């Protein structure tokens, strides 16, 4: 795998007590072939030497496994009386092929919420480490979204700003497909496509900033090389912060 | 006789091989993005006034 | 792929509270070699850090796609009694091949809408972000329409100047040839064209200028290295401002 | 024997290579593009009054 | 070596996709082919 | 054998919806002997798994 784009960091600036998410690109090096990306196989591990974080695997979901019938129509927004159904998973047709991907890491969080919510209810999962809500009134009645990290997203629907709070249990990471990806159910990157890769922090790591810090990444898939990203983080600069 | 003896040391090399070509991808990897990061540094070094 | 050309950044001015649009040009780098463009396997992607905007990709359609026989003759005007078909894709030929491209935006934006209410009308694409037209009385009965994002552009036709309105949806790419381009058909930039890529905001990302930021854009395609493309934006300065 | 091994090692050095060549023109490219800006936003400097 | 192909295998162009071809006489090693298609760039483009 | 020129690939371009031929050429290895090739003994067999 190559690093295939920017680093983005982000924060609650301007105030910078906390830490949110990093987001990075990824795809298979100069084309040569495919990378098994399933997170039962792959490692992705996360470091912050400096002040003692060491994480061996914090790579659990991958949107790259859900086909768009899945997740598509199935997220609704109130605005008033009227109930707009979200579309979230694009797609695109070459040569026979359905290419799928999520236009940002918006809708990919929507998403995501969405199928873990599905498969806690399907009983194959034990708890959803994520709770997307556009209505804070309910947390009152959740105490245990009161301690977890939180952070916010907007989007637009009929032309309205739709503020999303995101609740964070665990710091984890997932990754969703970005372009030329076909092989939508395999959790496979096939050579000459793009993988976005999201790390949420939980409540644990994203106690303060990195500030005057080395942070490194890596990630092991079951065949091939890793690959190693390592970043010195000086202070953050705005909402997102380009750290590399 | 020599059908096999010959075949094992082959399994070995491919082995030794494939363990300095995983190496040499995952620290050039490593190595060209310090050199990302020390080019953009060296231009925000030399824009920054 | 080079940045070729300057990159143009349009807005409401004078009065500067919504974004419209952005051009710049591209050509494959020292005419080496040629550059896969097709939006199935491409990404753009397109940030705004200050203000924690991160789309992963917003590229969608290409006109390299398009052969001429599909956009002229096939949009037209009317003038009192009088109706006028347009020319909107130019050719010359040299060497046997035909070489095909638009000679504006303009005319590049009116061919786009076609080809997508074309393709939407086949059921190839389930709904177009992109809706032009010249009649603003049809809004009041299309209520879809009055929450998105909306620019003018006005063509001259029979000596007259006729104002078409460009409804946009959300925020997307798309690529077309401008000089150089003989595969018309293939998605392919060779080396020696010059390709235009617009990026039209929607609703979300248009809801104020850029002032006192970076923005940053990526392209990135199956083969070969990506281009990364950032301006500091200072207050716009025109109906069109020079950003890089 | 030996038509195995080197081969291999030669995949995982062009490999590296390439990935050298992908990094050092997108950061040639990047900037060039700063080059191009500072040198217009000097000129609107000494030209503005 | 010339593959033409019938309308069962012509029905989509390879893309993103491998394709393995065998030689196999009766004396001697077979001749294994493998590429990775991407995309394809003309009326006749160059694969392997 | 060995595979001794590039595998060439026909298509329908631009349009791309059909597949036409494949085409490549043969030699037997380092000059060293023969090969039969007639079809009633030699397979050729083709995946795209
Ligand atoms: C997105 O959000 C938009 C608002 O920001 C929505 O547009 C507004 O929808 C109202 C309800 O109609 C729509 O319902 C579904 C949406 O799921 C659509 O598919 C339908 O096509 C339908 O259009 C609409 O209200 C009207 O319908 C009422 C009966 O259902 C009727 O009582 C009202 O009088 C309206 O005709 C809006 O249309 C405008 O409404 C305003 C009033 S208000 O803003 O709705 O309160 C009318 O203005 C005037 O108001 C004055 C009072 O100051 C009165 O004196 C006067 O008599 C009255 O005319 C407008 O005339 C009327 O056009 C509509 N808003 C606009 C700007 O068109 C949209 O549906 C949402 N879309 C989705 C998919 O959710
Ligand atoms: C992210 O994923 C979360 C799950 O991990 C989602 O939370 C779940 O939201 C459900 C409703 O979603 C819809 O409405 C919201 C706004 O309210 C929209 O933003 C969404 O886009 C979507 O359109 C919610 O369902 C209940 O509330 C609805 C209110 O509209 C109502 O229509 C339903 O009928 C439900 O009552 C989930 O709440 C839980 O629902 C389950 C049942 S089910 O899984 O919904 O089928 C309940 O279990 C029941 O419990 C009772 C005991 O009280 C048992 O007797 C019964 O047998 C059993 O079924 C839970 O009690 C109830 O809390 C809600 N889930 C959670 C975990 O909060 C979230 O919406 C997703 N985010 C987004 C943006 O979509
Ligand atoms: C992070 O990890 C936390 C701890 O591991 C999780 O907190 C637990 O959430 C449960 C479900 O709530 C949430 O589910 C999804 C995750 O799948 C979240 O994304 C949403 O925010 C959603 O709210 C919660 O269960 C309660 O809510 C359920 C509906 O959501 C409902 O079906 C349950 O019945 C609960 O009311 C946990 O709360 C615990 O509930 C158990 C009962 S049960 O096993 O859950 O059914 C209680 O056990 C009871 O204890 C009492 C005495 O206290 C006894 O009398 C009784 O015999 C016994 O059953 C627990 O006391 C109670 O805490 C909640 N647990 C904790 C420890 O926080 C969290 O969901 C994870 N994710 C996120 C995003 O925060
Ligand atoms: C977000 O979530 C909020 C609460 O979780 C929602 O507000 C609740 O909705 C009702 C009011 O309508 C609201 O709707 C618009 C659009 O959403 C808002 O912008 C308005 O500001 C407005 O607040 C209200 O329900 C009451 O009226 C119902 C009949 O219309 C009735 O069925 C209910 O029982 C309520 O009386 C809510 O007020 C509270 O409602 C809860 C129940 S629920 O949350 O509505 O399901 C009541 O709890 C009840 O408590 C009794 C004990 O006294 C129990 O025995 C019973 O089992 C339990 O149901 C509260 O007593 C009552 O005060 C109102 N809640 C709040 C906190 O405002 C809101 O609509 C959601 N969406 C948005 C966009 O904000
Ligand atoms: C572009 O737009 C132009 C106007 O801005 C158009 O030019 C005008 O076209 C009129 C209709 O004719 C054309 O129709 C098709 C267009 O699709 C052409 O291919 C044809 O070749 C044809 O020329 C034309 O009107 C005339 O034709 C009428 C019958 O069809 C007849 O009733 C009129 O009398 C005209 O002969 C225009 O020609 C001029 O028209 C004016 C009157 S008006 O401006 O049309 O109303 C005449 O002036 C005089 O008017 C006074 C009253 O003040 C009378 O007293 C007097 O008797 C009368 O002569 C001119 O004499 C006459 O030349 C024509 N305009 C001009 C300046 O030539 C053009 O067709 C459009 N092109 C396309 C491709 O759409
Ligand atoms: C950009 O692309 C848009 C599509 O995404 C275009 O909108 C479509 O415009 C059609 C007419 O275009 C011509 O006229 C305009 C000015 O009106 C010129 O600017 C153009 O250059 C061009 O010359 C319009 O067709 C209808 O209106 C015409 C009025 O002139 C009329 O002649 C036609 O006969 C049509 O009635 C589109 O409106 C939709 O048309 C479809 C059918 S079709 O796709 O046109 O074949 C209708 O579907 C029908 O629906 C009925 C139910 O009511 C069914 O029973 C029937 O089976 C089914 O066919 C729609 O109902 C009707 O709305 C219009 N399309 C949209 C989505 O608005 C736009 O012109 C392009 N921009 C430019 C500058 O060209
Ligand atoms: C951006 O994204 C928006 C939402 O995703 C799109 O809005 C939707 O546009 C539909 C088509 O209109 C437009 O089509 C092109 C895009 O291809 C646009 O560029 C043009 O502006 C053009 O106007 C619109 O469908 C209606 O118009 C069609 C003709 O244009 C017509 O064939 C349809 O039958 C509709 O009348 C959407 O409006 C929705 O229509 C559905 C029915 S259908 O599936 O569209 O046929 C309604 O569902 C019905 O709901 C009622 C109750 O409300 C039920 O009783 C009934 O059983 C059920 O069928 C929806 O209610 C209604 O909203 C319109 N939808 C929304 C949510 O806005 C937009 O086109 C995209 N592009 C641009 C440029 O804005
Ligand atoms: C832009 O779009 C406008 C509306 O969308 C167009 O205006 C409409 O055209 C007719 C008038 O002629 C216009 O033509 C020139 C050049 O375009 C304009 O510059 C003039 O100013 C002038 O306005 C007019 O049609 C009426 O007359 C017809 C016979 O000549 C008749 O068939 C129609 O039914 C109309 O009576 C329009 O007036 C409205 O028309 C609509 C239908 S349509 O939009 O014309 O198709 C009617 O809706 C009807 O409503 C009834 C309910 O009462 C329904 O039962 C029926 O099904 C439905 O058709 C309105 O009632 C009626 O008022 C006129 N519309 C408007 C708003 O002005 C215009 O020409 C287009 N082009 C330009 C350049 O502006
Ligand atoms: C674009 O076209 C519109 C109309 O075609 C122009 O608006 C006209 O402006 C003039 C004065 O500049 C007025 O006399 C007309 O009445 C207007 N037309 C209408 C229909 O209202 C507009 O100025 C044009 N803009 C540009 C930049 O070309």
């Amino acid at each position: 795998l190559s690093l295939s784009g920017n680093v983005l960091y982000a924060v609650n600036y301007p105030t910078n007590t906390k830490s949110y998410w990093m987001y990075f690109t990824v795809s298979p090096s100069s084309g040569v072939s495919s990378v098994d990306l399933s997170p039962s196989t792959t490692a992705i591990s996360f470091t912050a030497a400096s002040r003692g974080v060491s994480l061996s695997n914090i790579y659990q979901f991958s949107l790259l496994s859900v086909l768009p019938s899945q997740v598509n129509n199935k997220v609704q927004v109130k605005l008033g009386t009227s109930i707009i159904n979200l579309t979230l998973a694009f797609s695109s047709n070459s040569a026979g092929q359905t290419y799928v991907y999520y236009s940002d890491p918006n809708y990919a969080l929507l998403a995501l919420n969405y199928t873990l919510g599905q498969e806690v209810k399907g009983g194959q999962l034990t708890s959803s480490p994520l709770y997307i809500i556009s209505n804070t009134s309910i947390v009152a009645s959740k105490p245990w979204l009161k301690n977890d990290n939180v952070f916010t997203f907007n989007i637009s629907v009929n032309g309205t700003e739709v503020e999303y709070y995101a609740y964070v249990n665990k710091t984890f990471a997932f990754t969703y497909p970005v372009s030329g990806f076909p092989l939508a159910g395999s959790d496979i990157a096939p050579a000459g496509s793009v993988i976005g890769v999201m790390i949420l922090f939980g409540p644990g790591e994203a106690t303060n900033v990195f500030q005057y810090e080395t942070v490194t990444i890596q990630i092991t898939p079951n065949i091939g090389s890793p690959l190693t990203i390592s970043q010195y983080i000086y202070q953050p600069d705005g909402k997102v912060t380009v750290i590399g | 006789l020599a059908g096999l003896d010959t075949a094992i040391i082959l399994i070995a090399f491919i082995i030794t091989a494939a363990v300095l070509a995983y190496v040499a991808v995952n620290m050039g990897l490593f190595v060209t993005q310090k050199a990302k990061t020390t080019i953009n540094k060296g231009e925000e070094t030399a824009s920054t006034a």
